[PDB]
C-alpha cells in the first residue's frame, strides 16, 4: 500500500512528505549524438600558387 | 571485446544454451523435490487434517536411509589418513 | 552451512569492572559506563542462569 | 474403451523473429525513475539552429544566427556569405542549439492456472513441460509483435505509393491504383542516401559460374508473405524483368536469413509475422480487380501493408535490470497442495504459473526509419 | 531473504559461470574455455586452467 | 501390441495463439471475465493487437 | 521483539496476486506486571508551574 | 552571448533551444539527517520472569 | 577515533549487522527449545 504513484504527472508517492519530493526522475547518459562533417569533392582538384 | 580469439562467443550465445537447457532440468528437479517429501514429510506426504482423528505417519524412508548414511560413512573415517 | 564461510560472529557475556581492568591497555573509555546504581540484571536477549 | 497411444505428442515450433535481434541495448540502473534522456547538438548551419545572437557583416542585428540554412541556392548563399573588410571588429556572429530526447518503460505479464486432478489421471505424460513451452512461446511472439509495432508507429519517413496521401485515400480501384512502382524504391534509396544512412551490405560483383548474374544492393527491406507475389513481377523502366533470385548470385554471395531476392538497391527479407493495418484503405466497391480488403463496421475497406526498411543506430532497448538480452523473462510455479493452502483456499487445489517482463524503446534519430504503404494483391 | 549486510564489499551478489567446448578460432577444433558473467556483465573469458 | 483394438491415437498439442484454441479461461486486464482465452488470434491487426 | 517480514517475490506469491508485487515487516511482544510489595512504591501528585 | 542565466524560474539557458532544459540543476549529498533513540530511565530497573 | 585505522567501523555498523541477523536466529532457538 505504500506505493509509487508517478512522480511526475501531478502525483506524489507515499513516503514524500508535503514538503519533499524525489529528487531524481530520469537518468542521463551523458552521451551526445555528433553529425559528421561533409565530405568535400572540388577542393582536391585545385592547385596552389604562391602569390 | 576481452580476449584476441578470432570467434567472440558473446553473453547472448550462452544464455541461448542455458535456455535451451533449463526446461529438461526443470522437469528433473520436481522429481527430486518429491523424493526429499517423501523423506521428510510434507506436500503429498503429510497426512490430511481431520478434527476428530489422528494425523500420525510414522516415517519409513527415513529410517531406512537412516541405517544406510551411518554403514557407509565409516570406511571414510576409519584412519588418520584418507588417500592412498 | 560452512562456519569457516561466515563473515561474522557477536557473543554476549556478563562480565564485572575487575576483569576489564585486568589488562588496561587494551580497554579504552571505561568512565562513561556507570558502575554504581544499576543493580538489576535483566538484559531481555541475553539468557542466563543467574538469579 | 482400449487405445494405444503413440506416446510421441504432435507439437509445432516457435515462430523465428528477425526484429529483435536488430535491437541495441542501453542499461537502466536502477533508483533513477524510469526514463532516459540524452543531448543532440545541432550543427551550425542547418535550419534548426534557431537563435537570436546574429550580427551580419553591416553590424546590425539580424533575426538568423545561422549564417545560412540548409539551402543549396546560389543566390541566397551569395546574399548571406561571411565578409570582412580590413578593419574588422564585431562583424560576425553566431550561435548553437541542443536537442533532447527522451524514452520510457512499460510492465506486462500473463498467468495461468492447473490442478493436480489434471495432472496426476492423465494419460499424457510430460503435460507440464508442454504447457510451458507454450506459454513460452507465446511470451516471445507477443515481445516480438509489440517492437514490430511501435518500429512502424515511430517511422520517420513515409511513402505512400500510388497517388493517396494517406491511409483512407490509399486504393486500388480507379485510374491509379496504390501498389509499388520501381520509381518508388528509386526515390526511397535517393531519399535515405541523402538522409547519409550508411549502407548495411557491400555490392554483389560477378562469379565464374555459368548464368550468373550481379546485384549491386546496399540495403535491407522487410516485407510480409503477402507482397511477395506483387514483387515477382515488377518491371523495372525499359520493361524487363526486376527481380533477381537467390540462386543466381548465391554464389560470390552471402544469403542472409529469409531473403528471397533483390530489386533496384534493396535485398527482400520475408518475415512471417508482418503486421498490416486492417481496413484502413479507402471503401472497396464492386470494381475490386482483386486485392485484399477487410470488413470494417458493415464496409468494405481496402489493406494497407508496410514495406519496412530500417536504418542504422535507429534506436536502443531500454533494459531494467533485462540481463543481456534485451529482454529477461520472470517465472514462478506454485505447485498445488494443502501445504500452500494457508490464508486464501482452504485446500490450495490449484497451482499457477507467471511471466513477466519490462520493456522499453529509445529512438535516437528517426530519421533513418523508413516506410511504404501500399495495398497487396489476393 | 532479507538479509544484508551494511558494507557493499561484503554484499553477496549472484554470479553465474559456463564450462563447455568452444571453437575459439572457427578452425573446426573445439577446445575449453571458462567465462563468468554477473548481471549483464561479462567479467572474465578464458581458456581452461586446470591441466 | 496386442489386446489394444484395431486402433492407434496420439495427441495434437496446440500453441495458445492460435484461434483453434477455443477455451473458456480468459480474465482482462480490468478484472472481468473475457469471452476468448487466447491472447489474440491469428489476427495481425495493429489495431486489435494493440 | 519477534520481527518477521516478507520481501516481495516468489514466497509472497499466491492466488489473489499471482504475480506477487507487495510485502510486510511486523514487530512483537510480550508484557506483564507483577507487583509484590506495592507499600513500597511512593507517588506525589501537585500542579506544576507554566 | 550565451549566458546560464536561471534555469530554475523558467528563464532558459542561451544554449538550450526549445526542446532542451539543463539536465541538472543540483547536488544532492546522499547523507540524511537522523535522530536518535529516546533514552530509557525506568526499563533498567524492571525484572523478568519467565511462565 | 580509538584508532588509527584510515576506514573505522564504527558502532552504528556493529548493531546494524546484529539487528539484521538477529531475526534468523530468533526463528532457529524456538526450534531448540
Amino acid at each position: 500500500m505504500l506505493n509509487y504513484n508517478a512522480p511526475t504527472d501531478g502525483q506524489k508517492s507515499s513516503i514524500d512528505g508535503a514538503n519533499s519530493d524525489q529528487m531524481q526522475t530520469f537518468f542521463w547518459l551523458k552521451k551526445a549524438i555528433i553529425t559528421a562533417r561533409k565530405e568535400q569533392y572540388f577542393m582536391p582538384l585545385a592547385s596552389v600558387t604562391n602569390m | 571485446k576481452l580476449t584476441s580469439w578470432k570467434n567472440e562467443l558473446s553473453l547472448q550465445a550462452l544464455k541461448a544454451d542455458l535456455d535451451a537447457a533449463k526446461p529438461s532440468h526443470t522437469a528433473m528437479m520436481i522429481k527430486v523435490k518429491e523424493w526429499n517429501d517423501l523423506m521428510r514429510i510434507e506436500g503429498k506426504a503429510k497426512p490430511p487434517k481431520v478434527k476428530g482423528r489422528s494425523q500420525v505417519q510414522p516415517k519409513l524412508v527415513r529410517r531406512q536411509a537412516e541405517w544406510r548414511y551411518s554403514a557407509l560413512t565409516e570406511p571414510f573415517l576409519g584412519s588418520n589418513k584418507l588417500f592412498k | 552451512g560452512d562456519i569457516n564461510k561466515a563473515m561474522f560472529a557477536i557473543v554476549s557475556f556478563e562480565t564485572c569492572k575487575a576483569d576489564l581492568l585486568k589488562e588496561k591497555d587494551r580497554y579504552h573509555n571505561l568512565n562513561k559506563i556507570d558502575w554504581q546504581s544499576s543493580a538489576p540484571v535483566n538484559e531481555p536477549d541475553h539468557a542466563t542462569t543467574t538469579p | 474403451q482400449t487405445f494405444f497411444w503413440l506416446k510421441k505428442a504432435i507439437i509445432t515450433a516457435r515462430k523465428e523473429q528477425y526484429f529483435m535481434p536488430l535491437a541495441s541495448v542501453t542499461n537502466m540502473p536502477k533508483h533513477y525513475g524510469k526514463t532516459i534522456k540524452v543531448y543532440e547538438y545541432v550543427p551550425l548551419l542547418d535550419d534548426r539552429n534557431i537563435n537570436d545572437q546574429g550580427i551580419d557583416a553591416s553590424g546590425a542585428t539580424i533575426v538568423n544566427g545561422n549564417l545560412y540554412g540548409s539551402s543549396k541556392d546560389i543566390g541566397n548563399i551569395t546574399s548571406k556569405l561571411p565578409l570582412l573588410t580590413e578593419n574588422g571588429g564585431r562583424v560576425n556572429r553566431v550561435g548553437f542549439t541542443r536537442i533532447a530526447r527522451e524514452g520510457s518503460i512499460h510492465k506486462f505479464g500473463f498467468f495461468y492456472e492447473f490442478t493436480q486432478e489434471s495432472i496426476d489421471f492423465d494419460s499424457d505424460d510430460g503435460l507440464m513441460e508442454h504447457l510451458s513451452r507454450e506459454l513460452m512461446n507465446g511470451a516471445t511472439q507477443i515481445t516480438e509483435a509489440v517492437l514490430q509495432k511501435d518500429l512502424l508507429a515511430a517511422a520517420g519517413t513515409v511513402l505512400y505509393a500510388g497517388a493517396a496521401t494517406s491511409d483512407a485515400t490509399i486504393t486500388g480501384e480507379g485510374s491509379t491504383p496504390s501498389v509499388v512502382s520501381y520509381k518508388n524504391l528509386m526515390r526511397l534509396d535517393q531519399i535515405l542516401t541523402e538522409n547519409r544512412t550508411p549502407t548495411q551490405t557491400t555490392i554483389i560483383t560477378g562469379s565464374r559460374m555459368i548464368d550468373t548474374k550481379v546485384i549491386g544492393a546496399t540495403r535491407v527491406m522487410y516485407v510480409g508473405s503477402e507482397l511477395v507475389p506483387e514483387l515477382k513481377a515488377m518491371k523495372d523502366l525499359f520493361g524487363n524483368k526486376a527481380f533477381i533470385e537467390t540462386q543466381h548470385y548465391a554464389d560470390a554471395g552471402t544469403i542472409m536469413n529469409g531473403e528471397v531476392g533483390s530489386i533496384d538497391k534493396f535485398r527482400i527479407i520475408q518475415v512471417p509475422e508482418m503486421l498490416h493495418w486492417a481496413g484502413a484503405g479507402a471503401q472497396a466497391t464492386g470494381a475490386n480487380p482483386g486485392y485484399r480488403t477487410s470488413m470494417v463496421s458493415g464496409q468494405e475497406h481496402y489493406d494497407v501493408y508496410p514495406m519496412l526498411v530500417v536504418g542504422d543506430d535507429s534506436f536502443t532497448s531500454i533494459g531494467f535490470q533485462t540481463d543481456g538480452k534485451s529482454l529477461k523473462f520472470t517465472v514462478m510455479t506454485k505447485m498445488p497442495g494443502k501445504e500452500t493452502a494457508d490464508r486464501n483456499d482452504p485446500y490450495g487445489e490449484t497451482g499457477f504459473s507467471s511471466i513477466k517482463w519490462y520493456y522499453g524503446i529509445l529512438v535516437k534519430r528517426p530519421e533513418r526509419l523508413a516506410l511504404i504503404k501500399t495495398v497487396a494483391p489476393l | 531473504q532479507e538479509f544484508q549486510i551494511s558494507d557493499p564489499m561484503r554484499k553477496r551478489v549472484v554470479a553465474y559461470e559456463y564450462w563447455g567446448f568452444w571453437d575459439i578460432e572457427g578452425n573446426g577444433v573445439l577446445e575449453p574455455i571458462v567465462a563468468t558473467w554477473i548481471g549483464s556483465t561479462l567479467i572474465r573469458l578464458e581458456k581452461n586452467p586446470y591441466p
